[PDB]
RNA sequence: UUAAGCCCAGCGCCGAAGCUGCGGGUCUGGGGGAUGACCCCAGGCGGUAGGGGAGCGUUCCCGAUGCCGAUGAAGGCCGACC
RNA sequence: UGAAAAGAACCCCGGGAGGGGAGUGAAAUAGAGCCUGAAACCGUGGGCUUACAAGCAGUCACGGCCCCAAGGGGUUGUGGCG
C-alpha cells in the first residue's frame, strides 16, 4: 500500500512498516501511538483515491521508539572584525514506526 | 604568579587544524592558512544549506513539469488546475509520484485538467 | 639580492613537478666474454681485457 | 626479514644521492652491485658501501644467504647540516649549509616456491 | 527523508530534421532534448539524454535577412585579425555547423554540456549513414 | 521578425534568508502561581565605534600533616563517543 | 644519560665514520650535547584520485572506489554557489 501524512509542516509517503525522523511530539513515552492525517490512499488494490486534502477521516498508525536526537552541525556566521561561531545546532529528532495504513 | 602562555596555544591551534584537515596546501597546515579557510567554509555551508532548501525545490518542477508535459499540458497550467481545485498536496516534493508509480499521477493529472474544464 | 625576483614561494607542488624530468638512468652494462661480469657496452674493462689489445693481466 | 645498515651522518646532500639510490630501489643485489659500480655519481661510493653492509650483516648476522636477497627498501633522511659563512661582495656574508644525509638500506629474501 | 535517484540508463536516440524551420526555434528544442530535460527522471550532474540526430541539414529557413546580416565572428586567429563569416558563406562552404553553433551556445558550458555537445550528430543530408536505431521525432 | 521587438487588455506559474507551516534557542512584558525559576501567553533577537550582562580557560595561594599517583602523574599523539 | 657507567667485550660490513648481531639495564624509539620530544620542514610504504581541462581552492548535492553496517569514516567525478 501507499500513504502520504503530513507532519511537522512537511509531508512524507510512507508504506506498511517503517519511517525516520519527524520532529519533536508531545507523544511523550516511546512505546505509543498516534494518527497522522493521510493525502492519497495509495492506489494499490485497496484504492488509489487522493482529493482535496484527503480528510477521509483514515489516516495512518505510527508507534515510535524514540528520544530527542540531535546532530553536529557548527553555524559559523562570519563577516568583518565579526565571529560568531557561537552556534552548534544538532536539532529534535523524533524517530517512529508507521504501522498500518 | 607569571601565567606563561605554556599549553594553551598549541591546543587551541591543533583545533583548528583539524577542522582543516584534507583541505589543499598550507591551507590544511597553517595554523592560521587553516584558519581563514574554515572562515569562508563558514558561510559558505550556512548560505548553501539555505541554498540546497530551494536547491530541490527547482530540482522537483523540472520532473513534474517535464513529466506532467507528456500529458499535453503545462506545469503551470497543472498547478494552478490543483491550486483551484483543492490539494494542500503533492509537495513539489512528493511529485515523487511522476517517476514512482506514474498511474498515481495519471489520475492527478486528469484531475488536474478537471478543474479547467 | 636585485632586479628580477620571486614573486612567490614555490608550492611544494610545483616543485616536485618542475622534477619530474630529474629521475637519473640506469647505466647500460653487458654480459663480457671471459669473465661473466659487467662492462659498459664497447668497452675493454679490467679484468680480461681484450683480444689482440692488452689490458690488466692473465694467463 | 630483512637486514639494515643505515649509514648516518655521510656528508653529501640528500638530494644529491636520493638519485643513486632510487636507482636500486627494489633489485636483486647481483644487479644493484653492478648498477652503482657502473653509475656515475659520487652518491654511488656511498650507498655502495652501505647497500654492500646490509648484504654482509643480511649473511653473517640473519643467515639469509646472498643469492636470494636483493633490494627490500632503501631511503635517505637529512642529517643535521653544518652552517658555514661566506664572504658576499660589499660585506654581505651569507650561511652556506653544507647538508648532510642518512642513508638507510634493507636487504630482504626473493623468493621461494 | 526521501530520495529520487535514477540508475544506469540506455540511450535512446532520436533522428530529427524540420529544415522548413529557423534554426534556433529548432535549435533549442533540440538542446533541450540533448539534456534530458523533458524525460522525467532528472539528474543534471549525471549526463543522460537522447542522442538527437538531425539530417537533411540547411535548406533552414531563417527569418529576416542574414546575406552577410548575419556575420560569425567566431574566429580571433591571434596576432590581428578576428576572421568574420556570414552566413551564406557557411552554407555553400560546408554547412552543418550553422545549426551546431546553434545548439552550443544551448547547452550549458561546463565539460558536460561539452559532453552533451557530443550528442548531437547534424549532417547535410538527408541520409545519416552512422544509425541502426533512428526513432525520427515530429 | 503574425517575435524571443513595441503598444493595449486577461489569466497562470516562477521566484528572497520577506510571511506562513513544524521544531529548537534567547531576552524583555504580563499572569500562573500550594516558587518549583517549573510551565503557558505575547512580543523582540543584522550590526562597526561604543555601552551593558553573563561565562571558559592559564599560573599561584587557602582547602593540604588532605586526596589522586607506577594497578602510571604532568606533557604529548589519536578518536566517527558524551 | 642512568638508581648505578653497568657507557656497549667479541664477531661481521667498512680505510674511518657509521652500522648489524652480541651484551648491560626497569627502559637503548634512555647509546652520550643521550628525559619528555610538539610544529614548520625532508622522506619511504599504502588507500582513493588525476594527462579536453580555466582556479581565494572551498561549500551543497547526488554518483563511484577503500577499511565496519537500515549506519560511519577516507577520497572525489560531474553539477550548483562562491
Amino acid at each position: 500500500m501507499f500513504a502520504i501524512v503530513k507532519t511537522g509542516g512537511k509531508q512524507y509517503r510512507v508504506e506498511p512498516g517503517l519511517k525516520l525522523r519527524v520532529e519533536k511530539l508531545d507523544a511523550e513515552p516511546g512505546a505509543t501511538v498516534e494518527l497522522p492525517v493521510l493525502l492519497l490512499g495509495g492506489e494499490k488494490t485497496v484504492v488509489g483515491t487522493p482529493v482535496v486534502e484527503g480528510a477521509s477521516v483514515v489516516a495512518e498508525v505510527l508507534g515510535h521508539g524514540r528520544g530527542k536526537k540531535i546532530l553536529v552541525s557548527k553555524f559559523k556566521a562570519k563577516v568583518q572584525y565579526r565571529r560568531k561561531k557561537g552556534h552548534r545546532q544538532p536539532y529534535t529528532e523524533l524517530l517512529i514506526k508507521e504501522i498500518r495504513g | 604568579p607569571r601565567a606563561k602562555t605554556g599549553v594553551v596555544r598549541r591546543r587551541k591551534h591543533k583545533k583548528i587544524l583539524k577542522l582543516a584537515k584534507g583541505y589543499w596546501g598550507l591551507r590544511s597546515k597553517s595554523f592560521r592558512k587553516a584558519r581563514e579557510t574554515l572562515f569562508a567554509a563558514g558561510n559558505y555551508a550556512y548560505a548553501h544549506r539555505k541554498r540546497r532548501k530551494r536547491d530541490f525545490r527547482r530540482l522537483w518542477i523540472v520532473r513534474i513539469n517535464a513529466a506532467c508535459r507528456q500529458h499535453g499540458l503545462n506545469y503551470s497550467t497543472f498547478i494552478h488546475g490543483l491550486k483551484k481545485a483543492g490539494i494542500e498536496v503533492d509537495r513539489k516534493n512528493l511529485a515523487d509520484l511522476a517517476v514512482r508509480e506514474p498511474q498515481v499521477f495519471a489520475e492527478l493529472v486528469e484531475r488536474a485538467k478537471a478543474a479547467q474544464g | 639580492a636585485k632586479h628580477p625576483v620571486p614573486k612567490k614561494k614555490t608550492s611544494k607542488a610545483r616543485r616536485d613537478a618542475r622534477r619530474s624530468h630529474h629521475a637519473l638512468t640506469p647505466p647500460t652494462l653487458v654480459p663480457c666474454p671471459e669473465c661473466k661480469a659487467m662492462k659498459p657496452p664497447h668497452t675493454v674493462c679490467p679484468e680480461c681485457g681484450y683480444y689482440a689489445g692488452r689490458k690488466v693481466l692473465e694467463v | 626479514m630483512e637486514a639494515k645498515a643505515i649509514a648516518r651522518y655521510v656528508r653529501i646532500s640528500p638530494r644529491k644521492v636520493r638519485l643513486v639510490v632510487d636507482l636500486i630501489r627494489g633489485k636483486s643485489l647481483e644487479e644493484a652491485r653492478n648498477i652503482l659500480r657502473y653509475t656515475n655519481k659520487r652518491g654511488a661510493y656511498f650507498v655502495a658501501k652501505v647497500l654492500e653492509s646490509a648484504a654482509a650483516n643480511a649473511v653473517n648476522n640473519h643467515d639469509m644467504l646472498e643469492d636470494r636477497l636483493y633490494v627490500k627498501a632503501a631511503y635517505v633522511d637529512e642529517g643535521p647540516a653544518l652552517k658555514r659563512v661566506l664572504p658576499r661582495a660589499r660585506g654581505r656574508a651569507d650561511i652556506i649549509k653544507k647538508r648532510t644525509s642518512h642513508i638507510t638500506v634493507i636487504l630482504g629474501e626473493k623468493h621461494g616456491k | 527523508m526521501k530520495t529520487y535517484v535514477p540508475k544506469q540508463v540506455e540511450p535512446r536516440w532520436v533522428l530529427i530534421d524540420a529544415e522548413g524551420k529557423t534554426l534556433g526555434r529548432l535549435a533549442t528544442k533540440i538542446a533541450t532534448l540533448l539534456r534530458g530535460k523533458h524525460r522525467p527522471d532528472w539528474t543534471p550532474n549525471v549526463a543522460m539524454g537522447d542522442f538527437v540526430v538531425v539530417v537533411n541539414a540547411d535548406k533552414i529557413r531563417v527569418t529576416g535577412k542574414k546575406l552577410e546580416q548575419k556575420i560569425y565572428t567566431r574566429y580571433s586567429g591571434y596576432p590581428g585579425g578576428l576572421k568574420k563569416i556570414p552566413l551564406e558563406k557557411m552554407l555553400a562552404t560546408h554547412p552543418e555547423r550553422v545549426l551546431e553553433h546553434a545548439v552550443k551556445g544551448m547547452l550549458p558550458k561546463g565539460p558536460l554540456g561539452r559532453r552533451l555537445f557530443k550528442r548531437l550528430k547534424v549532417y547535410a543530408g538527408p541520409d545519416h549513414p552512422h544509425q541502426a536505431q533512428r526513432p525520427e521525432k515530429l
